[PDB]
């Protein structure tokens, strides 16, 4: 047994392009190397650090709106950045596994591969849908992708490794509401404040009454949107650290007695939270509600689902309740995927298995999609299906048939 | 000396639950085959998880598990009528 | 009774549904699930220098050409460590009574 | 080497669910009322009720006696143990008669002895944790624990065993890297040698390398011995280390089986019962099949007569083939069988008629059956024909030379013709007699 | 209790690899040879259906050996008709050239995967068809042409009772449902009895 | 007899309302 049939491993570095971060690193690997925002400082500073250093006007801008590249320089800027200070590897040296959202037009597929074929020349490209990889980093041919990003929430299904395009679902509930809700309450209770980027230092504070800290003399950074990322990033740590979710109808009777919780804000003021902490992440689920839009009707993470299932044959259901692939940040939160399973049983049509997939103990949900790119990549078969320089510059660059 | 003893069990315990095991001994097991006998004393191989082999026919029939969930196959007697 | 009715046939064959158990993917046990595929089967295994039972495991091979032992746990795990004095040959019959002494011999 | 005895057909008495009998009973036939006795003997025995029970197996010559007897032994099984004897194997000339009948009858008896011993074993890792002196005392160095790593085969395991086995532990060569044979209560060591995984091929030595245990290092080890009670008489007669028994001269004549009843009886029959009723053993009383018991003087049915009466004698089947005949040692005294008539009192007499002649054919056909030759119809009934005619025990032995007179004349079965001409080439005493 | 069946991995388990201890042990064991030499070498895949080549890491001693997975790509028997072969056989009113052509290229790219063919069917150029309808048309062409050249009866209205029943079961509402499992218990109880009786006759 | 044929009666008629049966009159599935 020599184990010819393995597999093969041919550069391929995936770039999992997200909205609230952007993922890439070699084929073959378990984890992406490289994880920093996606937003640019645009004045152009893409980096963990660049992008916390005070200087004229640093705006920042994401190029994706609606999980779709519209600013192609920026888009540029970003790969031309990550490549030479992460990689360090040639851009026609290896090829490159990018991945993209179920709904990217035709047009701007076709853009994206003539930048990929044009500025760059590597010397293969391939561009495979997100839910298809997150399905393969679960080794699932069949299942429902509910990716839960940080601007969209949709239960695409897979068929055979071929994604259902009109099964999908756009909810508009994603981080981002989470983010807004969260900033609302705070504003309500206290106000929110910049993280250190301007706090000088801080002292010691008593739970519940006023911060004092020391103000920096540094640039007045008059750019609000950049202050609204700033202020972002301290809603989502707050989000990941203290916000849980229900497991219930939340009725007002429970959340009174449950434990108490604390947190610390940048500038050191804290503030115990053990009695709403749980009230944000109900539009998720019951949208009904909600302070923000009370004349809203949207559908939940489980009607979503069900919705998408609905709307695809009735052949493939067996194989896409029984599978559900739940990723994407929003679910790292907890009680979440317990939340989801137990919506999900209570409206799932009994007699139909239903199963979730193990893989909320670990944060690779959101790497999900570059695992599967990866994993597409280090096989021997798959060889084949690349886009190759030669058959770009033949004339043709269409990636419809050929993907 | 309790106490003593009671702080030995607990550390070697705590060494227990890292890892039991983590080789596999490749100088015969990499390469010997496994073999069982049932309660009837029937004989079977072991079945390793092989990568897809090379077709070099038509055979190999398009299955569709995902369809398998609900059928299970097809008898050769029907109803045989209109 | 009714138009849904198994009336109609042509010269072609028809797989028949199963009732009363839903069936998954080839990757579940077939008390469970259905159609369990062996390939997917986790056993208890006895290595070759060791002499002690590692518990469920399957053969996989991996990239490079190498060949994994995976392994499962159930019965705490420390059932079968001690079920090697039933393959080399309560906690005496549960040995005998969880399987069918079908341990990997060599 | 199958190596067929003169009677291996017998399997068993083979009588039925209900104790009736059969033809086909495991390959005896006929001798109904005789095979239902030896079921009813049989499961006496197997009851283990009753002690110093003789039975006679009076009968005609050719009427199985033997046959029967090994079957009923065989359906004993091999679990109760069967003593052979014949009247001729009691005239000793270095131990009297009587005293060889005791030793026969305590052979007949068994004894299923367990022993159960736990003991660990493994590659040794020696180190002795530092503890404070006595507290009881001063201060200074002392030792409380003896931690010894034992490594097995399917582990390792660390043994805090009792500090006071540290003398044990440097009297043998208990060094690092070797197996140790420790024992639970007695602590004892037993080194049994150097790891094999150390046995470089360069290294030559022998019974200093032992492969490592495999299993756990805690093994309870579960044997049973089954000995006759004359086995442990014999083992507790002769003397065992040193005292310059070495000698060759006067100590080679081993055979000094001259046994005395004291050491016989009391201490060996305490110790026995000490063991059964302990759990250590549990008894199993055989059977004594006493052959030719005609051919006994009278010197030794007197001892019979006598031992039966004992109440650890075990069961005795006597089988006399001779009729009225003067008893051995007498001075023309005429008593039935050849057995004084006082020892028949005591002995059940199951009769055996003659076989009928289906049964000699039936007889000489799973003979033939069991020799594995084939016999044509007419060979078989001229087989059956000169059996009726002499001594059946003739016709059985014409198979085997027949067989072979056949397969040289190219022929497989055994013909007609090839019997004939073995009856010409052969024949029986009661036509020898006509000198 | 029985043994397990997993796909990819459990919660606690844990997987042995290879051995690579006792260096001292087998010192000479691996001393005594060397290792083949691996180039980083380009290779040409016959099965890119083009010019283009990439690299992957061989031993020296094979830089032939063009690629071990070319053997895998094994096209779907899909008939390839022409434009008089449709005019003459394959004619029809509701269906035209062009979605017939459509529908011939959809298959050959997605395998005869009818439900992918129908999710990304276009039913803007040609109005909506469902899945059953596409496979009776393929089929249907399928078997002309391989009358007309010289596999099984195809009927559109079993998969006309299958899934549009199916359908009405998986949308059983929760109480209707619990009525029908109590019913088949209630069936169950009756065929139980009717055991009893033949039993105790 | 007084009680269980009642109870058949209503379970036949209650037993396909137009076909829809998941226990049985299942549309087997085509072979391709
Ligand atoms: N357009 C997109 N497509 C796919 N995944 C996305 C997209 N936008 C964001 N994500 C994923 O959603 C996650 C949002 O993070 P967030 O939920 O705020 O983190 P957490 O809740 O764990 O603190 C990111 O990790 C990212 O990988
Ligand atoms: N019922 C029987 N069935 C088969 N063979 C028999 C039978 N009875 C006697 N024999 C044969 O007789 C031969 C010897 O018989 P045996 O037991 O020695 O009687 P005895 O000791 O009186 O001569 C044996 O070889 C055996 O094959």
């Amino acid at each position: 047994s020599g184990g010819v049939y393995g597999g093969d491993e041919v550069g391929a570095l995936v770039f999992d392009i997200g909205s609230y971060t952007v993922r890439a690193g070699y084929a073959g690997e378990d984890c992406p190397k490289v994880d920093f925002p996606t937003a640019i400082g645009m004045v152009y500073y893409i980096d963990t650090n660049a992008l916390r250093v005070p200087r004229e006007n640093m705006e920042a801008i994401s190029p994706l709106k609606n999980g779709m590249v519209e600013d192609w320089d920026s888009f540029q800027a970003i790969l031309d950045h990550t490549y030479k200070m992460h990689v360090k590897s040639e851009a026609s040296l290896h090829p490159v596994l990018m991945s993209e959202a179920p709904w990217n037009t035709r047009a701007k597929r076709e853009k994206l591969t003539e930048l990929m074929f044009e500025h760059y020349n590597i010397p293969a490209f391939f561009l495979c849908k997100t839910a298809v990889l997150t399905a393969f980093a679960n080794g699932r041919s069949t299942g429902l992708i509910l990716d839960s990003g940080a601007t969209h929430t949709t239960a695409i299904p897979v068929h055979d490794g071929y994604v259902l395009q009109q099964g999908i679902v756009k909810s508009p509930l994603a981080g981002d509401f989470i983010t807004m809700q969260c900033r609302e309450l705070f504003q309500e209770m206290n106000i929110e404040l910049v993280p250190p980027y301007m706090i000088a230092s801080k002292e010691a504070v008593r739970e519940g009454s006023p911060a004092n800290w020391k103000r920096k003399e540094k640039l007045p950074q008059v750019t609000r949107s950049w202050h609204n990322y700033m202020c972002n990033c301290v809603i989502q740590d707050f989000q990941a650290s203290v916000l849980q979710v229900s497991d219930s109808t939340y009725d007002e009777q429970v959340a009174a007695q449950m434990p108490t919780v604390h947190y610390e804000f940048p500038n050191g003021y804290n503030c115990d939270f053990g009695a709403e902490r749980l009230k944000i992440p109900e539009g998720l689920f019951d949208p009904s509600n909600v302070k923000g839009l009370s004349g809203n009707t949207m559908l939940g993470v489980s009607h979503v689902v069900t919705t998408s299932v609905g709307m695809c044959d009735i052949d493939i259901r067996p194989g896409l309740y029984g599978s559900v692939i739940v990723a994407g940040g929003n679910t790292l939160i907890q009680s979440f995927t317990d939340r989801l399973n137990r919506e999900l049983s209570q409206k799932t049509p009994p007699s139909m298995r239903l199963k979730l997939i193990a893989n909320n103990t670990t944060v690779e949900r959101r790497f999900s999609s570059w695992i599967g790119g990866s994993i597409l990549a280090s096989l021997g078969t798959f060889q084949q299906m690349w886009i190759s320089k030669q058959e770009y510059e033949e004339g043709g660059k269409q990636c419809v048939e050929r993907k | 000396n309790l106490k003593t003893l009671q702080e030995r069990e607990a550390r070697l315990r705590l060494e227990q639950e890292e890892a039991e095991l983590l080789t596999y001994t490749r100088e015969d097991a990499y390469s010997m085959e496994y073999v069982y006998e049932d309660v009837d004393g029937q004989t079977e191989v072991m079945p390793l998880w092989t990568p897809p082999t090379p077709p070099q026919d038509d055979s190999d029939i398009y299955l569709d598990s995902v369809m398998c969930l609900m059928y299970e196959a097809t008898p050769i007697p029907e109803a045989k009528l209109p | 009774d009714g138009p849904f009715a198994f009336r109609r046939k042509a010269g072609c064959q028809y797989y028949a549904p199963h009732l009363d158990q839903t069936g998954n993917w080839p990757w579940t046990s077939p008390k469970d699930g259905g159609l369990g595929d062996v390939r997917y089967r986790y056993c208890l295994t006895t290595l070759t220098v060791p002499q002690r039972c590692i518990g469920f495991a399957r053969r996989r091979v991996g990239r490079g050409g190498r060949v994994l032992l995976d392994r499962a746990h159930s019965d705490y795990d420390s059932v079968f460590h001690h079920l090697d004095l039933e393959m080399l040959s309560s906690k005496d019959l549960s040995q005998i009574l969880v399987n069918i002494k079908s341990c990997r011999w060599r | 080497t199958q190596r067929i005895a003169s009677h291996s057909h017998v399997k068993g008495l083979g009588l039925d669910e209900s104790g009736l009998a059969k033809q086909a009973a495991s390959g005896l036939v006929g001798q109904e009322n005789a095979r239902e006795a030896c079921g009813v003997i049989v499961e006496l025995i197997k009851s283990k009720k009753m002690a110093g029970r003789a039975v006679l197996l009076a009968g005609p010559p050719g009427t199985g006696k033997t046959a029967l007897a090994l079957a009923i032994a065989q359906e004993l099984g091999s679990k109760v143990p069967f003593c052979p004897m014949v009247g001729s194997e009691v005239y000793s000339t270095e131990i009297k008669k009587t005293e060889v009948l005791m030793e026969n009858f305590r052979r007949a008896i068994g004894l299923r002895i367990k022993e159960t011993k736990e003991v660990y074993e493994g590659e040794v890792t020696e180190l002795t944790p530092c503890e404070t002196e006595n507290p009881m005392g001063g201060y200074g160095k002392t030792i409380s624990h003896v931690i010894i790593g034992l490594k097995t085969a399917k582990g390792t395991k660390q043994l805090k065993l009792d500090p006071s086995i540290f003398e044990s532990l440097q009297k043998e060569r208990v060094e690092a890297g070797d197996v140790i044979y420790i024992e639970a209560n007695s602590g004892a060591v037993k080194r049994q040698g150097r790891c094999d995984t150390y046995a470089t091929e360069f290294d030559l030595e022998a019974e200093e390398y032992v492969p490592l245990p495999k299993g756990d290092v805690h093994k309870k080890k579960e044997i049973i011995q089954d000995v006759t009670l004359h086995d442990l008489d014999v083992a507790n007669a002769r003397p065992q280390g040193g005292q310059d028994i070495l000698s060759m001269m006067g100590q080679l004549m081993k055979p000094k089986k001259t046994e005395i009843t004291d050491k016989l009886r009391g201490e060996i029959n305490k110790v026995v019962n000490k063991y059964i009723d302990q759990g250590i053993a549990e008894l199993v009383p055989g059977v004594l099949f006493v052959d030719e018991v005609h051919m006994l003087d009278i010197e030794c049915f007197t001892y019979l007569h006598r031992a039966l009466e004992s109440s650890i004698a075990p069961i005795v089947i006597f089988a006399s083939n001779r009729g009225n005949c003067v008893i051995r040692g007498t001075e023309d005294i005429t008593s039935p069988h050849g057995i004084p008539l006082d020892l028949l009192d005591r002995v059940m007499i199951i009769r055996t008629m003659l076989y009928t002649p289906q049964e000699m054919k039936q007889i000489i056909k799973i003979r033939a059956q069991t020799e594995g030759i084939n016999i044509s119809e007419e060979a078989l009934n001229h087989l059956g024909e000169i059996g009726t005619k002499t001594t059946l025990r003739y016709s059985v032995q014409l198979l085997t030379p027949a067989n072979l007179l056949a397969k040289i004349n190219g022929k497989d079965s055994i013909e007609k013709e090839h019997v004939e001409e073995i009856s010409e080439l052969f024949y029986d005493a009661k036509s020898s007699a006509k000198i | 209790y029985a043994l397990l069946y997993s796909d990819k991995k459990d919660a606690p388990p844990l997987l042995p690899s290879d051995t690579g201890q006792g260096y001292r042990t087998v010192k000479a064991k691996l001393g005594s040879k060397k290792v083949r030499p691996w180039k980083w070498m380009p290779f040409t895949n016959p099965a890119r259906k083009d010019g283009a080549m990439f690299f992957h890491w061989r031993r020296a001693a094979e830089e032939g050996k063009d690629y071990p997975f070319a053997r895998f790509n094994k096209t779907v028997q899909v008939p390839v008709y022409s434009e008089q072969e449709y005019q003459l056989y394959l004619h029809d009113d509701a269906w035209t050239k062009a979605e017939t052509d459509h529908l011939f290229d959809l298959s050959r790219r997605f395998d005869l995967r009818f439900v992918v063919i129908h999710d990304r069917y276009d039913h803007q150029q040609f109005k909506k068809r469902s899945v059953e309808d596409l496979k009776e048309r393929y089929y249907h062409i399928c078997a002309k042409l391989a009358n007309v050249r010289a596999r099984r009866k195809e009927q559109l209205e079993r998969l006309y009772n299958r899934t549009p029943e199916q359908v009405a079961e998986e949308e059983y509402l929760l109480q209707e449902l619990r009525k029908i499992e109590a019913r088949k218990k209630e069936r169950e109880k009756r065929s139980q009895d009717l055991q009893k009786l033949i039993t105790a006759a | 007899q007084i009680t269980l044929e009642n109870q058949v009666h209503q379970r036949i008629a209650e037993l396909r309302k137009a076909g829809l049966w998941s226990q049985r009159r299942l549309p087997k599935l085509q072979e391709a």
